[PDB]
């Protein structure tokens, strides 16, 4: 009966996307090829007799990375009316994806999108991924988000950013892209997760013991996270967290719905023999500053809201004195207004692992989505960044062709600024 | 989809593309006659961006061949390779400018220009989607100069949304093969600032250097140095023409490296060069790659890149690489030379990686870079001028075509301004 | 079922038809002694049209051949295909015009026309329903423009009902092969002003110019002008000898392209023309066959014809293609080219399709024109003439033959209003 729409957004959309789906075929034992030889009713719709399509639309202004997915193994799993190209692509660039090229190809998707949104009945909410630092990513989600306002509203909204890094970055004009895509961000979307390349390397290294690491592997762990949110969806624990609850649960404010994510356990197949994997263990886990998503400093930040969710073998007994210990610890800290700051959710189904996987197959696993003031002090040096690049006017004139007005940047920048306090004065 | 028509002018434009022609036709798999013989299926999906399908499965070259003289173009057919172009695309004059710019780009090269630009027309409506143009010639003399000159600012009042390329060689103090380089140089740079979008200024001192130094060659001619050249070229739109896990197209490499409108002058260079010694003792590995790359001795521009800081920098990478291991070397060289980069553009690096790599090696890097170094290779020129100019030396040929000697000072003075550009910012 | 006698007059006319005759048995498949060897079953079911089925199986050619001297009679005979030709429908006299109108139009021409006005009533009695004739001669010298023009007027009496094209060959600037062109063809338009329905301009000068840059032929001779110019005829009536898709007959492109009663000379273009060098890498598909078909100096009408805009359009092609294809790049030809057309008759284009393709090619196009550039061509001969008229040079030729001086002046003021309804309606 539950329904969720997912889009996909510029090639980093792309890319991810692909991993999650094969981790989805995985669990409900589907091949490429599309039938079964119920639960997933949610992601996959039954074509006739025996053909398991996915509520998908993957958007590109290029066609290299469609056509990707068109010649390899997953072929059979979508055809070309899903799979959306452009011609022109984003070149890095906001002003390239919101005016001149996103008038085209976004009327295209939307008549898409409701052929797709009406045929099923009962919709949770949508899922889009992409990245702040992208053209593509940026420019066109901007347009995207502000389109889905008129038409749906009050039905719920998820996305899952690439956010960038102040140390290792793969562009120069990243800065200017995330200040101007979060502009959009507040009004229209209802939650955004958020991630960091950087902090996921090192993860990478230290706990996996590969210390070379390509986007393939964090592809893979990004869906392991994401599965942990829709897990409760699609299998029947003990108890339940949908995505509505989840909302009401962690999201206290209208201007704060930036929360940051963690998994754990992540180890190597080696690791898994002498590693006694305690529920206590991996509650800990959540709450170190290594295992964070994003650069950020836990020991600075104070959690307003974090809703656990469990998979596997775990029962309420010891689930609560694993809150309550943390409770007691004086290292974690909550604000003071909030003195019942968890929620808890079970359930039975193990998380699967992929065949030639660098994860570990495990009996538990933990997924934490903590809201809190840790994340504030990560704009103050990334408008910092963003300043110093305006303060001459580098790279504006791009910009200024594209259609872009000189006072966007004003407001845009103000914004943010103004967004950075509203942290300190509900943490004061 | 998105393709690129390739122009050629001058004597070593022309030979330049002979070999990179070739070089492009190798990495894809096409034979003298154009039918293709490839095993690898990904080189022919993106075949359209450089090669027409035309009947019985015989590409062709998507080109336009220029000169003012027919002499050039006899070597080019009898070569290899040579047979797979068009009949009708090869342009050429019977009259020759005579290294002169003030005949090039006036008298001699605009009654050949009109041929041209209907060629181009026909070649722009072919493909479905253009996306820019390459262009290939030299400053030195008066042929390669004075024609693109004429040409390429005409291109942008029927195309003024499309990206330009432009891949010069500019002159040389201790290498000279002409007298009037300065007057040359200083003329045909003046254009070439308003019209274009991104410039690579090479250099044949350096590539010298380079061969005598690393390649250990002991007779180098000017196949290896077009060889090379060739090479950079083939670098910079490997993302287009293959698949990667990080894709940078031209359009996204332009927005990164040119900051400011007047200042988009680059420099080449290119990685690893080894030679038969060094193929055996040389372990290729990212960070090795990497710090060979950022040495002042083994860029394509003879200059010294110490002397100032790097305003932006991008490198794009081929064959299948670890990213933890790519992006985290630019970071460390970053950090060790804090005193060679800008403070108020934090985080200069540009990435792009491709998964096919060059046949035979298994790795390469082309580093494309924006310095306010490139102040040494124009004061130089400027000082050249000034020394020439003083005395009206040289003269009575430009003047013959109808030229006031204010005209060279109206260009003179842009000069200065556009290196001045680089000292404002250093 | 509707059948079109050929007629064919003057030096060159003649010669054509030798050709064009030749091309259409070889298109058919029709041998020197005129027995069927073909395979296609499809060239046997329109062969009524063009041969009348002769007793034991030997088609042969519905013609008249018609020349004031016995001399280009001979060489036609000798030739490949002249044995099939009917010794009855040869005529020729024994006296000759000498390149002079009044002499061919008046005293020569009336003496022979009788013959040929009995033998075209016998051809037209055979056949059971004729639709038009065809006719081919030159306008430059008397002996084809005298005869000819003699001769039409005086079909539209016995046969006012029917089709009448024309194939002519008017003078050039350049080529003047004789002195007294102006007067010639001054009084030879004048009647084929009123008594035609269609009539395609073609020019040597022009023709030339195709052959040197497109053909690359280091040697032409008038037999290739021959095989070009033929080929323009079989392309117009290639509907009513196959089927097709889109059919179009002769009295349907008529009606489509003569808008006005006295604007109707047209002008023929052909494509793909390759050499030995393009017919390989040059891709034949619809776009490419579009845009070669509409460049000026791909014409047979030597002028400049985007000085003005073409008041109708017409095309015929040939071979299966696909109609989304075909139909859509004339659409896009005229978004491109909206100066070039007349605004206040949308819609200019006309297509044909045949199944059945030339032996060889894959495809061809036939262009059919009407433009105010023609006033190029007349306006050139008028001033021509008024520079000879002037001093009445050349005149006692004429005025021999009983033609006063106010003669002229009617027939050249009737040509100046012909000229003056194209800068009507530019
Ligand atoms: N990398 C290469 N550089 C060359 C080659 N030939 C010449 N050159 C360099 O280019 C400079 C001369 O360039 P050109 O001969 O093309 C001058 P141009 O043709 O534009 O005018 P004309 O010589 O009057 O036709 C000179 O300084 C040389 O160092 C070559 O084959 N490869
Ligand atoms: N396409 C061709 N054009 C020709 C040929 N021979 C001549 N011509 C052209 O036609 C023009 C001469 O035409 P004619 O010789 O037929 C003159 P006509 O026969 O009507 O009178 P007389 O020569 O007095 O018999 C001249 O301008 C030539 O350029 C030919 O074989 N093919
Ligand atoms: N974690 C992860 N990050 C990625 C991946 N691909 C790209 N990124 C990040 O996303 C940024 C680049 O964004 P892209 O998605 O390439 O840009 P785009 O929005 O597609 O725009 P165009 O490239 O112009 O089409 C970089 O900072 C990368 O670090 C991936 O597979 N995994
Ligand atoms: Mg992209
Ligand atoms: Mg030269
Ligand atoms: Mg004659």
């Amino acid at each position: 009966m539950r329904e969720c729409i997912s889009i996909h957004v510029g090639q980093a959309g792309v890319q991810i996307g692909n991993a999650c789906w094969e981790l989805y075929c995985l669990e409900h034992g589907i091949q490429p090829d599309g039938q079964m030889p119920d639960s997933f009713n949610t992601f996959f719709s039954e074509t006739g007799a025996g053909k398991h399509v996915p509520r998908a639309v993957f958007v590109d202004l290029e066609p290299t990375v469609i056509d990707e997915v068109r010649t390899g193994t997953y072929r059979q799993l979508f055809h070309p009316e899903q799979l959306i190209t452009g011609k022109e692509d984003a070149a890095n660039n906001y002003a390239r994806g919101h005016y001149t090229i996103g008038k085209e190809i976004i009327d295209l998707v939307l008549d898409r999108i409701r052929k797709l949104a009406d045929q099923c009945t009962g919709l949770q909410g949508f899922l889009v991924f992409h990245s702040f630092g992208g053209g593509t990513g940026s420019g066109f989600t901007s347009l995207l988000m502000e389109r889905l306002s008129v038409d749906y509203g009050k039905k719920s909204k998820l996305e899952f950013s690439i956010y960038p890094a102040p140390q290792v970055s793969t562009a120069v004009v990243e800065p200017y892209n995330s200040i101007l895509t979060t502009h959009t961000t507040l009004e229209h979307s209802d939650c955004a997760f958020m991630v960091d390349n950087e902090a996921i390397y090192d993860i990478c290294r230290r706990n996996l013991d590969i210390e070379r690491p390509t986007y393939t592997n964090l592809n893979r762990l990004i869906s392991q996270i994401v599965s942990s949110i829709t897990a409760s969806l699609r299998f029947d624990g003990a108890l339940n967290v949908d995505l509505t609850e989840f909302q009401t649960n962690l999201v206290p404010y209208p201007r704060i719905h930036f929360p940051l994510a963690t998994y754990a356990p992540v180890i190597s197949a080696e690791k898994a023999y002498h590693e006694q994997l305690s529920v206590a263990e991996i509650t800990n886990a959540c709450f170190e500053p290594a295992n964070q998503m994003v650069k950020c400093d836990p020991r600075h930040g104070k959690y307003m809201a974090c809703c656990l969710l469990y998979r596997g073998d775990v029962v309420p007994k010891d689930v609560n004195a694993a809150i309550a210990t943390i409770k007691t610890k004086r290292s974690i800290q909550f604000v003071d207004w909030c003195p019942t700051g968890f929620k808890v959710g079970i359930n039975y189904q193990p998380p699967t692992v992929v065949p030639g996987g660098d994860l570990a197959k495990v009996q538990r696993a933990v997924c934490m989505l903590s809201n809190t003031t840790a994340i504030a002090e990560a704009w103050a040096r990334l408008d910092h960044k963003f300043d110093l690049m305006y303060a001459k006017r580098a790279f504006v004139h791009w910009y200024v062709g594209e259609g872009m007005e000189e006072g966007e940047f004003s407001e845009a920048r103000e914004d943010m600024a103004a967004l950075e306090k509203d942290y300190e004065e509900v943490g004061v | 989809m998105r393709e690129i028509v390739h122009i050629q002018a001058g004597q070593c434009g022309n030979q330049i593309g002979a070999k990179f022609w070739e070089v492009i036709s190798d990495e894809h798999g096409i034979d003298p006659t154009g039918t293709y013989h490839g095993d690898s299926d990904l080189q022919l999906d993106r075949i359209s961006v450089y090669y027409n399908e035309a009947t019985g499965g015989k590409y062709v070259p998507r080109a336009i061949l220029v000169d003012l003289e027919p002499g050039t173009m006899d070597s080019v057919r009898s070569g290899p390779f040579g047979q797979i172009f068009r009949p009708d695309n090869f342009v050429f004059g019977q009259s020759g400018a005579g290294n002169n710019w003030a005949k090039g780009h006036y008298t001699e090269g605009a009654e050949l220009v009109d041929s041209v630009l209907d060629v181009v027309r026909k070649e722009a409506e072919s493909c479905d989607c253009l996306q820019g143009f390459q262009l290939t010639h030299s400053l030195g003399g008066g042929t390669g100069s004075g024609m693109g000159t004429l040409l390429i600012s005409k291109i942008r009042e029927e195309y003024p949304d499309r990206i330009m390329n432009t891949f010069s060689v500019v002159p040389s103090p201790k290498v000279s093969d002409t007298v009037v380089e300065p007057y040359n140089a200083t003329l045909s740079v003046h254009q070439l600032v308003e019209n274009t979008d991104e410039t690579y200024c090479i250099d044949n001192e350096a590539l010298y250097d380079i061969c005598f130094r690393t390649l250990k060659l002991t007779t180098p001619t000017y196949g290896d140095l077009n060889h090379l050249v060739s090479a950079t070229m083939s670098g910079v739109t490997t993302c287009l023409r293959f698949p990667g896990q990080l894709n940078a197209d031209l359009r996204k490499l332009a927005v990164n490296m040119v900051p400011f409108p007047r200042l988009h002058f680059f420099m080449p260079g290119f990685a690893p060069l080894t030679s038969r010694g060094s193929q055996q003792y040389r372990a290729l590995t990212v960070p090795e790659l990497t710090q060979q790359v950022f040495d002042a001795k083994n860029m394509m521009a003879a200059c010294d890149p110490r002397h100032g800081r790097y305003l932006t920098v991008a490198a794009v990478f081929r064959g299948r690489m670890s990213m933890k291991e790519v992006d985290e070397q630019m970071l460390n060289v970053q950090n060790k030379n804090s005193s060679y980069f800008v403070e108020w553009i934090p985080n200069n690096v540009k990435t792009a990686v491709c998964d096919i790599p060059p046949r035979g090696l298994k790795m390469a890097v082309t580093f494309i870079g924006n310095s306010t170094a490139i102040q040494e290779l124009f004061k130089r020129i400027s000082e050249q001028f000034t020394a020439m100019f003083r005395r009206k030396a040289f003269l009575h040929w430009y003047t013959g075509e109808g030229m006031d000697e204010m005209e060279f000072t109206e260009a003179e003075s842009n000069m200065n301004d556009l290196v001045s550009e680089y000292q404002q910012y250093q």
